[PDB]
């Protein structure tokens, strides 16, 4: 099988260098042009470029011409991206692409994202956020997580060990001053709560922080 | 001729040569030009420098 | 009494923002996009390799 | 260019003295002399072909004296 | 430098269905050689037409890619649950190769309000000398829909902190979190926290709130 | 084609110093063919001198036009009242003509804070339904200063208009009006009405405020 | 006495016409170039163009090339600055310049504001403006004149008829609503006030409105 | 197997946005800003007036 | 001066890029040419002479398109 496999992701610091890896897989290395394509977080695909896979001879477009260097293993058939001088803009996922070349790329390096930043590894701040009169809906009282603060992703929010999946929305961690926010909620009957514990259970591996906040009423 | 102001003053000049001036030249309102690069000159490549 | 400019001529010229897009052997025509804007002036060119 | 291909000469209305006069006059001869006279082994060899071909005396001297300013100018 | 654009943005649909995406090549005539991408979340992309005209070997006949140079249709006459997904159409005639803006596969269902559950500060919050109002928006189709932070009637865009779920795995809702961050200090300084939730199954913002003077 | 710039943009002087008003011709050389202009607000320009280093007729011998071709300078050694003006210098030597960013004289003196006033909607405008909190900052000097709305402690920059006299005549410091225009609904759904001025005499805003609920 | 004589300040409206006269006097018309500039209201001087004063040749600014007619009558020796397709950006006091050419333009046209939008005539709508124990600062209780809502400018605002100019800063007309406010502040002495009248006296000779406003305290 | 592009060619082309800015007799030099824009293509020339 | 008598050519070792090079090419023919492409009057009237003399054909050119480039700045 034909299978574009890359390196990992990579947290970064701004002003350093990554090389993405792509490994060549279930075919000949040097028949087909090997692409890369930045998935910006938010961007759709855009393609970063082709390096010639048989003179090993890198095109770029004239975005990603000059800070990235593309660069091709021959014998073990591995393909490379290398960004130099690492910007937060270098922060995204990135796909090397096989070309098909006049047809284009069929397959795709499994996702290489780069995270390019200052901020250091950091426990979050795990708020069990109770509900208020308004709060309870219907038999459900609405329950809630605020996980606060920490780098990098992710912290495992679960709920009562997870035993509770179902009113869960843990909500998406973004970005605070390169820490991670995230409130997580729980929508529990209030016939379970605070009859039955509802702890959420945020466990940031990053960190080696796991966190456990029953929800309390106010 | 044309009345053709070098430096501070101005100056005579048929205006049939006036055009034959082979010079970096002008709309002769503003901006967009006509061999600006006989003023100027390149390199060898060393590396991409030039 | 009155005169009005005919044309008008730059008879010094300063180079700006010299920039050099280098292509690989026989990738042909360079690209550097600054011919997209005339206030720059592009050179195609080659750049002599090992 | 700047240098070269003058207004020279305006030569309408004009007695008056021009914008650059004395140049004009001796532009010619002193440069082609100074080229020449910075060559002076180049001068000699004109003076042959004058001779050389056309044998008719005084129209052979056409050819040289011509051929002394060609060079300068080329 | 050529362009594509591929229309829509995202499509809630029926499984089964058919839910064309439309493309166009901005610029010569691409003729062939444009395709169909499609990513889920978190993916490598997957190819799915090639030529604009041909699927690839995985992707089964339900993915139809067509038109031809100036425009092109990326359709699946059963769009499918295992087709909700991002769809990509790239021009391959010329370098530079590039990608259309996308077209998603959304499932359409029943329109489903947000349950809209606003949490204080956590007095552990509280302790730490910050201060985030969070209110859950949960379980709403579609994904339509606004925050709007009031506080002491005069309403406060700052602080506000939004982390909403996808159309959601078991009713195909979307569920939201809207985070009011105050300083303690200005938590304390002003009183009603008032995050009103505007969905298109509301024709009002459906309103959530707490004075601080109340419990 | 050719771009000035005329520096400074004013400048506070004691009548009969020498102020020196720079301007430079951003293209070519002008050589000669640059010319200043006076122009006291609301009047025709003045033109002061001609190939930039020649006094007109009118214009007294206190100013010294000067500079050469790529830059030039208006020097009035003695800058006097009626030297106060909107000064500029224009190129000539190419179509287009143009300007340069104008320089002020302003007669310098001693810093005045402003004297802030601020009237609520009287009951003439408030019988009308509009409500405009208004803030007369009478006679600061300089003329740099910020106006700020607060309302129930929350600042408001709307319905705010702002009008100031100029350089005031005999204190020669500057005069404004500071305006807090409300719907009288909003005008009564809020309550404290403050404008708050901070001026370069005080390292603070003046505060000058009051509430509906106050007389 | 080279004077350039222009025609007044003309109200407009978006998609008239205007045609600016300039007369000039003082010079034997024919020998020097006219010169129109364009001076925005808040912005500097913006060089129109000029027209040959012989040939009746006009040539515009870039900006100003093909909305407008530089036109000359040569006996009357009348300059005209004329502006086609009335749009609120040719509202602005206009300069014919007489043209000491490659030296400047020497003279200028007294000054013509054309001022070209939609509104109607409106009388101004007057606050005696009361002050609170907020506004009186030492012996001076301020008082204000709050005009509001007319067009077009001016409106005349005095104090009591203006026998107070002494405390009195009158504020800038501004637009609101292609309307406009002035607001005059008087400061007078808490002695002189509400002891004596003071009374802003707002005169519109516009939309013909003379009012009085007795400022009496709250 | 794996190819390069030496260069492109617009077999067919699209005239879009015509505009000539036109200046009187012995104005010379015609003055059109879209000189500065090369997706512009510009051309002088004249109209002879009456 | 600036104008005319420029160090090119040096020739002395350098064996390089020049300072200007291609242009030096073009300054005999073109601004000769442009002056007689100016004066096509002197183009019509001056390569008759030659052939009016000596009567010796192939030669008879010699001063005639020679003669032409002579014209220009002398």
């Amino acid at each position: 099988q034909v299978q574009l496999m890359e390196s990992g992701p990579e947290l970064k610091k701004p002003g350093e260098t990554v090389k993405i890896s792509c490994k060549a897989s279930g075919y000949t290395f040097t028949d087909y042009s090997m692409h890369w394509v930045k998935q910006a977080p938010g961007k759709g695909l855009k393609w970063m470029g082709w390096i010639n896979t048989g003179t090993g001879e890198p095109t770029f477009a004239a975005d990603f011409k000059g800070r990235f260097a593309f660069s091709l293993e021959t014998s073990a058939s591995t393909a490379y991206l290398q960004i130099n001088n690492l910007k937060n803009e270098d922060t995204a996922s990135y796909f090397c692409a096989r070309g098909v070349g006049l047809y284009g790329v069929d397959y795709w390096g499994q996702g290489t994202s780069v995270t390019v930043s200052s901020p250091k590894t950091t426990p979050p701040s795990v708020y069990p956020l109770a509900p208020v009169c308004g709060d309870t809906t219907g038999s459900m009282v609405t329950l809630g997580c605020l996980v606060k603060g920490y780098f990098p992703e992710p912290v495992t929010v679960t709920w009562n060990s997870g035993s509770l999946s179902s009113g869960v929305h843990t909500f998406p961690a973004v970005l605070q001053s390169d820490l991670y926010t995230l409130s997580s909620s729980v929508t529990v009957p209030s016939s379970t709560w605070p009859s039955e514990t509802v702890t959420c259970n945020v466990a940031h591996p990053a960190s080696s922080t796991k966190v456990d906040k029953k929800i309390v009423p106010r | 001729f044309y009345v053709m102001t070098v430096g501070s003053k101005s100056f005579l000049v048929h205006r049939e040569w006036f055009h034959d001036l082979a010079l970096p030249w002008t709309p002769p309102s503003s901006t967009a030009w006509r061999n600006r690069e006989l003023l100027m000159e390149f390199e060898e490549a060393h590396a991409t420098k030039q | 009494s009155q005169l009005a400019e005919v044309r008008s001529y730059c008879y010094h010229a300063s180079v700006t923002d010299i920039s050099t897009v280098a292509r690989c052997p026989m990738t042909g025509e360079a690209h550097n996009e600054k011919r997209a804007d005339s206030s720059y002036v592009c050179k195609q060119g080659f750049t002599d390799r090992g | 260019s700047v240098s070269v291909q003058t207004h020279g000469e305006s030569s309408l209305v004009n007695k008056t003295e021009t914008w650059l006069d004395s140049t004009k006059a001796t532009r010619y001869l002193m440069k082609t002399e100074n080229w020449i006279i910075r060559n002076p082994g180049y001068a000699f060899l004109a003076a042959v072909l004058g001779w050389m071909l056309g044998s008719n005396n005084g129209q052979r001297v056409v050819f040289t004296i011509l051929l002394l300013l060609v060079a300068p100018a080329y | 430098d050529i362009v594509l654009t591929q229309s829509p943005a995202s499509l809630a649909v029926s499984l089964g269905q058919r839910a064309t995406i439309s493309c166009r090549a901005s610029q010569s005539v691409s003729t062939s050689y444009m395709h169909w991408y499609q990513q889920k979340p978190g993916q490598p992309p997957r190819l799915l037409i090639y030529l604009v005209s041909n699927l690839e070997s995985g992707v089964p006949s339900r993915f139809s890619g067509s038109g031809s140079g100036t425009d092109f249709t990326l359709n699946i006459h059963p769009v499918e649950a295992e087709d909700e997904a991002t769809y990509y159409c790239q021009h391959i005639r010329e370098l530079t190769r590039s990608e259309a803006g996308p077209s998603w596969l959304e499932i359409k269902r029943a329109d489903a309000a947000p349950t809209v559950s606003i949490f204080p500060p956590s007095s552990e919050q509280l302790t730490s000398g910050g201060a985030s109002v969070v209110c859950f928006l949960n379980n709403f189709y579609p994904k339509d829909i606004n925050v709007k932070w009031k506080i002491d009637g005069s309403e406060r865009q700052n602080g506000v902190l939004n982390s909403w779920t996808d159309q959601d795995s078991k009713d195909s809702t979307y569920s939201m979190s809207s985070t009011l961050t105050l300083t303690k200090d200005e938590y304390e300084r002003h009183n009603s926290y008032t995050c009103e939730a505007t969905h298109k199954t509301s024709t009002s913002p459906i309103v959530k709130s707490f004075n601080r003077n109340e419990c």
